[PDB]
């Protein structure tokens, strides 16, 4: 597995900066790269 | 009538993006002359229509099996959201519905032990490696063996079981060669969980 | 509708110890408030027996009734498979309910005791983990405990059996003591119960 | 518990020269005694 997926993935789970909507959209997108 | 039972994400799934997680809806005792079968997904109590419907399969027993599909938002199902499956079919008096989420309470990271034999274990062939795994919250947990970059498949872990504390802990069993072992080789148990950095971590044990 | 009946066997420290009394026992559930005689008969191996023990329905919170019936039994009964069915008459009944138990069928094996102390990572903590690795044995009937100084230990939590890959089974008991205690080099024994145990019985020390 | 009377009930349960009407017989009184 990508490390660098796990990694972010973790990150913008945690983010505090973002909220729900801005959360799933980040995660989203690091998974349609993944 | 039918019966209903609602299954949750496998534990690896959630905690990984390349995973795609879901949740289950098994229907049983479906009738042959009252066989139409509805499924209706709401996350949060907001209905979704990308669940996936499988083809019932008429049971060995006579009856039949209905089962649907929903995949699920890693966060949300980490994040508590509730899913729940109604279930419509003529022979039901009122639809049946079925409700899961994961376990409430604030999660508890993990502590991971490698053990090595036991000195009289030593007089064997095979010799078993342990991994204790404690303290964690909720339940939901993946552990694996690995040595010189390859799984090692050759273990079996308990469930996790409910400590004085209010975690879980749970062990791990690999079984190698006592050569495998005496030759220095190194094992290392990893382990998969939410209150986990990454979701992971790792402990390694060889001799010495 | 209608009551529901289920079967519990002995437990396995009561079957072992001759010091113990073992029974099989029958419980029958939501018991019709209106039609609530209930009437238990027991055989042990197709033959009737009469010194069963019945107790008072007990109300339940949800509105129903709950009767048990137990039946005490000899250990070599017990161990040597004997079957025990329990057979309930209640009017709300087409038919009577029985329902049969023995143990479980199969090669008896004998477990390896195994102990290990706390791992060097957890020293790092104020409490510490005292394993014991009970692997190897069958059927995957075992009682486990602790002790030091003649005294028993109770700040332990044993995992279920779990199927090994070779057909037997295996678990777990962990015992949670203070640093200091173990430090200090007092000794800890892991004592096992199984049928194919010299004895029923066995022990192995753990200690720095 | 007693550790003689396990190991007298124990050694009962399998002595080959007792069949189970003469096994019961000596257990009960193991048990009846302990
Ligand atoms: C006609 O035949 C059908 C086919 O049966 C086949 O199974 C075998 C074993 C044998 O019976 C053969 O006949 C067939 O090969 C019968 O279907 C069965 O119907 C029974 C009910 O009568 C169902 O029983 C439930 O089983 C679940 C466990 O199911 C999982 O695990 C099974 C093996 O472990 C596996 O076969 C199932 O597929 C299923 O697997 C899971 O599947 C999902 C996705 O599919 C995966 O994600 C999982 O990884 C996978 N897990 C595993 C493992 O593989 C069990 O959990 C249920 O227990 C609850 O409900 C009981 C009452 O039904 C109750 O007594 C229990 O105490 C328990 O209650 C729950 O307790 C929790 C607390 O822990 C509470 O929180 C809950 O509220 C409470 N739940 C409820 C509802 O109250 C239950 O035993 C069985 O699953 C089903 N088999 C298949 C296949 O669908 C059919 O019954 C039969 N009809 C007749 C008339 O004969
Ligand atoms: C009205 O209220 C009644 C009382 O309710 C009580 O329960 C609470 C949760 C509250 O609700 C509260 O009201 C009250 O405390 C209800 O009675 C309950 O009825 C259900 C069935 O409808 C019974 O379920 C069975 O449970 C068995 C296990 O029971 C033990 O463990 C539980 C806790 O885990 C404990 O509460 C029980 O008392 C019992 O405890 C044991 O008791 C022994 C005797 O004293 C003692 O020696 C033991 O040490 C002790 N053990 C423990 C751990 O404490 C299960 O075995 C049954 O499961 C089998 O059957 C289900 C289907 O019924 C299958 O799905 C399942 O697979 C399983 O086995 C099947 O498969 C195996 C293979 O693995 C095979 O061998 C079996 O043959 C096969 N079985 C079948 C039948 O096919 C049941 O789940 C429950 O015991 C009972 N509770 C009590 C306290 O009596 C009424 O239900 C309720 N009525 C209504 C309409 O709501």
């Amino acid at each position: 597995f990508n490390m660098q997926c796990q990694r972010r993935f973790y990150e913008a789970l945690h983010d505090p900066n973002l909220n729900e909507e801005q959360r799933n959209a980040k995660i989203k997108s690091i998974r349609d790269d993944c | 009538g039918p019966s209903v039972f609602l299954f949750p994400p496998k534990p690896k799934d959630t905690l990984m993006i390349s995973r795609t997680p879901e949740v289950t809806c098994v229907v049983v005792d479906v009738s042959h002359e009252d066989p139409e079968v509805k499924f209706n997904w709401y996350v949060d109590g907001v209905e979704v229509h990308n669940a996936k419907t499988k083809p019932r399969e008429e049971q060995y027993n006579s009856t039949y099996r209905v089962v649907s599909v929903l995949t699920v938002l890693h966060q949300d199902w980490l994040n508590g959201k509730e899913y729940k499956c109604k279930v419509s079919n003529k022979a039901l008096p009122a639809p049946i519905e079925k409700t899961i989420s994961k376990a409430k309470g604030q999660p508890r990271e993990p502590q991971v032990y490698t053990l090595p034999p036991s000195r009289d274990e030593l007089t064997k062939n095979q010799v078993s490696l342990t991994c204790l795994v404690k303290g964690f919250y909720p339940s939901d947990i993946a552990v694996e063996w690995e040595s010189n970059g390859q799984p090692e498949n050759n273990y079996k872990t308990t469930p996790p079981v409910l400590d004085s504390d209010g975690s879980f802990f749970l062990y791990s069993k690999l079984t190698v060669d006592k050569s495998r072992w005496q030759q220095g080789n190194v094992f290392s148990c990893s382990v998969m969980h939410e209150a986990l950095h990454n979701h992971y971590t790792q402990k390694s044990l060889s001799l010495s």
